[PDB]
């Protein structure tokens, strides 16, 4: 049962968790939740508008 | 199954690797965007100044933009991901002929046609495009702006020299460069979504 | 006015952004603890075998 | 009674084998239904903006729109547990013809 | 007594403990208790609304 | 309100959830203990023979 | 994950702050929104004039 | 964005990695105590000549 451990939910999860705290800190040191045309593109067209 | 498997993975990579080439774009698209703007606000000054001041001004307002101009094309032509000068326009989005589209194939998913296509454009002449930009016009506005003198000539009643048809097809240019980035954002949603798909079906 | 409608496409309110800034560290600290709690299912396994 | 625990234990492992097929098919519609909240939030958007922003904007938000429904397009038909892409119309519920379902 | 030993009920209650302690980590990891359909299909539907 | 009844379906008591996780584990050490008790018979049947 | 992390958006919002916070005391303990050419190169031109 | 594309080549997941050397090691200790179970047979061979 060892030769590939089920644990990668955990691992899936977690690369999730940190990648979601990046992005929080891209938008709190610039202040924005348009940091990125993913974040909202858009908003992001509107705003530019 | 392993087949699938490392090569899922793979895939997954491959995808987060071109949303690092949609930032780097995107980040050249920002700066445009922001050029673009400075280049409308010294439009709107120049409309007033065809009262206020004389071609001399005007000239030096033309100086501004049009160093402006060099600027958006060195984005165009320096902007390169590992040298992939992408916002050329070499990737039209579509050429007359579909053939020299020179579309872009992110490879998705492990297996065959498991993949997408991406097309960019922004250059100086990225003005109002018909299918070129336009002659006379809509190349200029956003390559050679009109603001020498020919705002102290006429007012907005020639569309070639007017006021209007200048701020027009400047803010049709920003429209064109918010709707890649738009675009551009989409994709790049798209292209995360996927992942945790692939991720998800690897476990 | 413009510049409300803008902050509120654009400026986030980091009130909100710094809880969820705080909820997914700490979710990422339990996960990785959740995985320091997984691996250590097989050492037992070799308990069986040793 | 060989015969049947050893099928029995086969039969097991089949099961959780359709188990994890239920898993990849699963994932993919989880993703789906993110994408659909955020169509949602843009139809609402797209609601008001029926009086404060113009069809170049409702424009560009059918631009994210059609984005996401070649997401959607993309996830039913890149979709594959073992090669088997599975959200396509093929496993039609209940076709008129029960014969090609 | 011993080309088939009795202690499976052993063995099945182990996978089934592991089992649980992997669905555990599956929520705690992620935070939540419907991390899979077959946790609370109804639920489920019920949340998505 | 909503928020809440959506985390009430959707997030878990982790405290309950580590207790659940803290049990399961317990018992599939004592479950393998048990299995390293079982598999000792043989051998005095062994003894039995030799 | 730690060869390189990915908290640079982190620094380049910051020294992006910290530009802005010195030019906009270039700014104020000169008094002026044209201390500089790059600041506005048209209207320094027309000021001159 | 090229920094990030570097260290997905170059970076190694240390989590996963972590998870691979544990799983690595405890394969080797279980091998050995199969060589340890494997060289217990010729002594019983022995048992048939003595």
């Amino acid at each position: 049962i060892n030769h590939n451990i089920a644990a990668l939910n955990t691992l899936n999860r977690l690369s999730s968790n940190n990648s979601a705290s990046q992005k929080n800190m891209e938008k709190l040191s610039s202040g924005l939740r348009i940091n990125r045309a993913g974040d909202d593109a858009a908003g992001l067209a509107i705003s530019e508008k | 199954m392993r087949g699938q498997i490392r090569g899922l993975e793979m895939a997954s990579k491959n995808s987060q690797d071109g949303i690092s080439l949609i930032q780097t774009a995107e980040g050249a698209l920002t700066e445009t965007r922001a050029i673009l703007q400075r280049v409308r606000e010294l439009v709107v000054q120049a409309g007033n100044t065809g009262t206020q001041d004389k071609a001399t001004d005007l000239q030096s307002i033309q100086d501004e933009i049009s160093a402006l101009t060099d600027e958006i094309d060195g984005i165009s032509n320096r902007t390169e991901f590992n040298g992939k000068k992408l916002l050329d326009g070499t990737y039209k989005v579509d050429t007359a002929t579909p053939a020299n589209q020179k579309n872009l194939v992110f490879q998705i998913g492990a297996n065959a046609t498991q993949q997408i296509s991406v097309n960019i454009e922004d250059m100086g002449a990225d003005a109002l495009g018909i299918k070129e930009a336009d002659g006379s016009i809509a190349a200029l506005h956003s390559v050679n702006d009109l603001d020498v003198t020919k705002f102290a000539d006429n007012a907005a009643d020639c569309a070639d020299i007017g006021f209007d048809a200048q701020l027009k097809v400047v803010d049709e240019a920003i429209n064109q460069v918010s709707s890649q980035r738009a675009k551009l954002g989409a994709v790049q949603n798209r292209l995360e979504h996927t992942i945790n798909n692939l991720s998800a079906s690897g476990e | 006015n413009l510049t409300a409608a803008e902050s509120r496409i654009r400026d986030v309110d980091m009130a909100k952004e710094m809880s969820e800034f705080t909820k997914n560290n700490i979710l990422s600290q339990a996960s990785q603890a959740m995985l320091a709690q997984a691996n250590q299912q097989p050492q037992n396994v070799l308990q069986l075998l040793r």
